[PDB]
Protein backbone atom coordinates (compact mmCIF):
# COMPACT_ATOMS: atom_id res chain seq x y z
CA UNK A 1 0.00 0.00 0.00
CA UNK A 2 2.97 2.03 0.78
CA UNK A 3 5.51 1.35 -1.99
CA UNK A 4 2.76 0.91 -4.55
CA UNK A 5 4.20 -2.74 -6.07
CA UNK A 6 3.91 -6.10 -5.62
CA UNK A 7 6.51 -8.65 -6.05
CA UNK A 8 7.24 -11.65 -8.23
CA UNK A 9 7.80 -15.31 -7.37
CA UNK A 10 9.84 -17.49 -8.22
CA UNK A 11 7.98 -19.19 -11.41
CA UNK A 12 8.78 -20.20 -14.44
CA UNK A 13 6.92 -21.22 -17.56
CA UNK A 14 8.65 -24.73 -18.02
CA UNK A 15 9.00 -27.17 -15.21
CA UNK A 16 12.86 -27.74 -16.41
CA UNK A 17 13.67 -23.83 -15.82
CA UNK A 18 12.00 -24.13 -12.88
CA UNK A 19 13.85 -27.25 -11.30
CA UNK A 20 17.03 -24.78 -12.13
CA UNK A 21 15.40 -22.20 -9.89
CA UNK A 22 16.44 -24.51 -6.70
CA UNK A 23 19.88 -23.63 -5.54
CA UNK A 24 19.29 -20.14 -5.87
CA UNK A 25 19.57 -17.75 -9.07
CA UNK A 26 23.03 -18.54 -9.91
CA UNK A 27 22.54 -21.04 -12.66
CA UNK A 28 18.99 -21.02 -12.89
CA UNK A 29 17.94 -20.54 -16.72
CA UNK A 30 16.72 -17.55 -16.99
CA UNK A 31 15.33 -18.33 -20.44
CA UNK A 32 15.17 -21.09 -22.90
CA UNK A 33 13.96 -20.18 -26.72
CA UNK A 34 10.29 -19.02 -26.07
CA UNK A 35 10.33 -19.57 -22.39
CA UNK A 36 11.56 -17.91 -19.48
CA UNK A 37 12.41 -17.99 -15.71
CA UNK A 38 11.70 -15.10 -12.88
CA UNK A 39 13.60 -15.46 -10.04
CA UNK A 40 12.30 -14.35 -6.28
CA UNK A 41 12.57 -10.59 -5.66
CA UNK A 42 10.20 -10.26 -2.64
CA UNK A 43 10.72 -9.73 1.20
CA UNK A 44 10.37 -13.54 1.79
CA UNK A 45 13.65 -14.37 -0.66
CA UNK A 46 16.28 -15.67 1.34
CA UNK A 47 13.37 -17.22 3.71
CA UNK A 48 12.79 -21.00 3.64
CA UNK A 49 9.03 -21.15 3.25
CA UNK B 1 3.73 -8.99 19.10
CA UNK B 2 2.78 -12.26 16.73
CA UNK B 3 1.54 -9.97 13.43
CA UNK B 4 0.67 -10.06 10.21
CA UNK B 5 2.14 -8.79 6.75
CA UNK B 6 -0.25 -8.54 3.50
CA UNK B 7 2.23 -9.10 0.31
CA UNK B 8 1.01 -8.72 -3.17
CA UNK B 9 2.76 -10.86 -5.91
CA UNK B 10 2.89 -11.43 -9.42
CA UNK B 11 2.98 -13.88 -12.33
CA UNK B 12 2.97 -13.55 -15.82
CA UNK B 13 0.94 -15.44 -18.21
CA UNK B 14 1.38 -16.60 -21.50
CA UNK B 15 4.12 -13.46 -22.29
CA UNK B 16 6.23 -13.14 -24.64
CA UNK B 17 10.45 -13.17 -25.10
CA UNK B 18 11.91 -10.15 -26.39
CA UNK B 19 14.05 -10.90 -29.70
CA UNK B 20 16.96 -10.79 -28.04
CA UNK B 21 16.19 -13.40 -24.85
CA UNK B 22 14.60 -16.33 -27.24
CA UNK B 23 18.14 -18.24 -27.32
CA UNK B 24 19.11 -21.44 -25.69
CA UNK B 25 22.31 -21.64 -23.35
CA UNK B 26 23.94 -24.32 -25.68
CA UNK B 27 22.75 -26.29 -28.61
CA UNK B 28 21.73 -29.33 -26.76
CA UNK B 29 19.49 -29.04 -23.70
CA UNK B 30 16.12 -29.79 -22.65
CA UNK B 31 16.45 -31.41 -26.03
CA UNK B 32 13.36 -33.45 -27.08
CA UNK B 33 13.15 -37.08 -27.85
CA UNK B 34 14.96 -37.64 -31.54
CA UNK B 35 12.08 -37.54 -33.86
CA UNK B 36 9.80 -35.26 -31.34
CA UNK B 37 8.17 -31.88 -31.06
CA UNK B 38 10.32 -29.73 -28.81
CA UNK B 39 7.55 -28.00 -26.72
CA UNK B 40 9.87 -25.35 -25.40
CA UNK B 41 9.56 -23.53 -29.05
CA UNK B 42 5.62 -22.22 -28.69
CA UNK B 43 4.65 -19.59 -26.72
CA UNK B 44 4.12 -20.52 -22.94
CA UNK B 45 0.59 -21.20 -21.63
CA UNK B 46 1.08 -22.05 -18.40
CA UNK B 47 3.28 -20.70 -15.40
CA UNK B 48 4.29 -22.90 -12.46
CA UNK B 49 5.76 -22.33 -9.16
CA UNK C 1 12.30 -46.89 24.38
CA UNK C 2 13.82 -48.71 21.58
CA UNK C 3 10.32 -48.73 20.06
CA UNK C 4 9.12 -48.84 15.89
CA UNK C 5 8.00 -47.06 13.34
CA UNK C 6 5.75 -48.14 10.53
CA UNK C 7 5.91 -45.87 7.51
CA UNK C 8 3.83 -46.90 4.22
CA UNK C 9 6.04 -45.58 0.90
CA UNK C 10 4.72 -45.41 -2.36
CA UNK C 11 6.24 -45.57 -5.53
CA UNK C 12 4.78 -45.51 -9.50
CA UNK C 13 5.09 -47.69 -12.11
CA UNK C 14 4.76 -47.88 -16.07
CA UNK C 15 3.98 -44.35 -15.36
CA UNK C 16 4.25 -41.66 -18.74
CA UNK C 17 6.39 -38.32 -18.21
CA UNK C 18 3.86 -35.31 -18.76
CA UNK C 19 4.56 -33.52 -21.69
CA UNK C 20 6.89 -30.62 -21.19
CA UNK C 21 9.20 -33.23 -19.18
CA UNK C 22 10.01 -35.61 -21.81
CA UNK C 23 13.13 -34.20 -22.78
CA UNK C 24 16.85 -34.96 -23.01
CA UNK C 25 18.72 -32.35 -20.76
CA UNK C 26 21.30 -31.69 -22.89
CA UNK C 27 21.90 -33.92 -26.16
CA UNK C 28 24.20 -36.58 -25.70
CA UNK C 29 24.05 -38.55 -22.49
CA UNK C 30 22.79 -41.83 -22.07
CA UNK C 31 23.50 -42.28 -25.46
CA UNK C 32 22.94 -46.10 -26.27
CA UNK C 33 25.74 -47.49 -28.49
CA UNK C 34 25.89 -45.63 -32.05
CA UNK C 35 23.86 -48.51 -33.79
CA UNK C 36 21.36 -49.50 -31.20
CA UNK C 37 17.79 -48.44 -30.41
CA UNK C 38 18.50 -46.36 -27.29
CA UNK C 39 15.46 -47.71 -25.36
CA UNK C 40 15.20 -44.60 -22.99
CA UNK C 41 12.54 -42.70 -25.50
CA UNK C 42 10.05 -46.08 -24.78
CA UNK C 43 7.23 -46.02 -21.96
CA UNK C 44 9.21 -47.81 -18.33
CA UNK C 45 8.10 -51.16 -18.04
CA UNK C 46 10.31 -51.32 -14.66
CA UNK C 47 11.07 -49.29 -11.99
CA UNK C 48 14.55 -49.81 -9.83
CA UNK C 49 15.27 -48.73 -6.49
Amino acid sequence: GLFQEAYPITCASDPALLRSARDGEAHARETHFTQYLIYDASPLKGLSL
Amino acid sequence: LVGAMDLTFVLPLGLFNPAMERFAAHAGDLVPAPGHPEPRAFPPRQLFF
